[PDB]
């Protein structure tokens, strides 16, 4: 699952 | 610049 | 450290040059030197620190995942090289965590910066957890959870529910619950509550804030869809 | 050295893993260690060595160009940081040239290896010339010219005009003439005669050799059509 992209 | 061999 | 003899303002200037040159290890080293001067960071500087180390650790995580995939499909060489990358990644995370504990978190002068740094502490323990095993992994998981939970407590008291830093914290903490702590029900509950509490206030925001907040809300939604 | 206790085959295996992980600094270090075992490199191994250092120096060159452009448009910080990147670039080129002179360039050897390494020596002196100034630049330029010229003489005697190594040497030597040595007329002539002499011999090649040769011929043509 992706986390915050920055 | 002019490109050189890419490898 | 190696940056001890350079002026703080020069380190910030060179971090920005390094970013332009896509030299992220240099950027991170300059920002570490700036943090070690002992003064608080502005919002722009905090973001520079985060971008620099995210690029460094992100490359190491991607390489670790490539090598772990080859290892799982598979002499000792693949394991050895995976372990080499792993040790380097752990070193970078220990460096970031050391900056946050000495002394960014305790010197943060406002709630937003304190939440930003406690979230970052949770994130870097989470990166450690991805490669940890056994009892060390269990300790790391508890450390991540404690940092994230402290950030959550502050953000609920001090920041509105649409605040982008608060939303991003909840996004990453919910990812931690799902991907690391094997707690999908906690992940879903947190993402859902965060999404609903932000939605209630969307009509009070400007055009820009609405975009900012729904952007991260959409990131919560993607995870909920994958999870639900 | 840090690789001295590792088996040659393990170094080569790890160089290949490093390439898959896009860890080119590691890849180059593994291949350096392999070279230092003192055995000739196979064709595949020469290509690994070349790809590794190409990517390392390529990132440094790109960063140097960014910083040099900022410097030309413009405290001491931009110059200092450009100088730092420049010194690291020169260090890598000196490492490569050292490996070539101490281990790899021999009077013995097949034409394929001798031309490959002399071309490489020309290339890494060319990269030093890109950042050099004044009389130092003149000497470096002559070192590159001498290496390329020796490779050219061997290639014309010992290889067919379609040989891909011969073609890539002519491509890079013509780039040297155009970009470094202020000799665009020579660059154009070399690219044209090389292309034409390869064209005329394509009929001797298999489907596979034809694709290998024509891909490099296409690069020569791209430069010719750019320059004329
Ligand atoms: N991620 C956390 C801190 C750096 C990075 C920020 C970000 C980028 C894209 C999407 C979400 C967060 C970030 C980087 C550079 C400038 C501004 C940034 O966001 C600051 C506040 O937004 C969360
Ligand atoms: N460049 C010089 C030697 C390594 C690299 C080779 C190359 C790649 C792409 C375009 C031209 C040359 C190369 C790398 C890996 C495998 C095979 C390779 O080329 C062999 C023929 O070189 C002329
Ligand atoms: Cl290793
Ligand atoms: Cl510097
Ligand atoms: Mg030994
Ligand atoms: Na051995
Ligand atoms: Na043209």
């Amino acid at each position: 699952t992706p986390s915050l992209p920055g | 610049r002019t490109p050189s061999l890419p490898g | 450290g190696a940056m001890g003899s350079m002026e703080r303002a020069s380190l910030i200037q060179k971090a920005k040059l390094a970013e332009q040159a896509e030299r992220y290890e240099d950027m991170a080293a300059f920002m570490k030197g700036a943090v070690e001067k002992g003064e608080e960071l502005s919002c722009e500087e905090r973001n520079l620190l985060s971008v620099a180390y995210k690029n460094v650790v992100g490359g190491q995580r991607a390489a670790w995942r490539v090598l772990s995939s080859i290892e799982q499909k598979s002499g000792p060489e693949v394991r050895e090289y995976r372990e080499k990358v792993e040790t380097e990644l752990q070193g970078v995370c220990d460096t970031v965590l050391g900056l946050l504990d000495s002394h960014l978190i305790k010197e943060a002068g406002d709630a937003e910066s304190r939440v930003f740094y406690l979230k970052m502490k949770g994130d870097y323990y989470r990166y450690l957890a991805e490669v940890a095993t056994g009892d060390d992994k269990k300790r790391i998981i508890d450390s991540a959870r404690s940092a994230y939970q402290e950030a959550m407590d502050i953000s609920k008291k001090e920041m509105p529910p649409t605040n982008p830093i608060r939303l991003g914290l909840a996004l990453n903490f919910s990812v931690f619950h799902y991907e690391i702590a094997n707690s999908p029900e906690e992940a879903i509950s947190l993402a859902k509550t965060t999404f609903d509490e932000a939605m209630a206030d969307l009509h009070t925001l400007s055009e820009d804030s609405y975009k900012d907040s729904t952007l991260i809300m959409q990131l919560l939604r993607d995870n909920l869809t994958l999870w639900t």
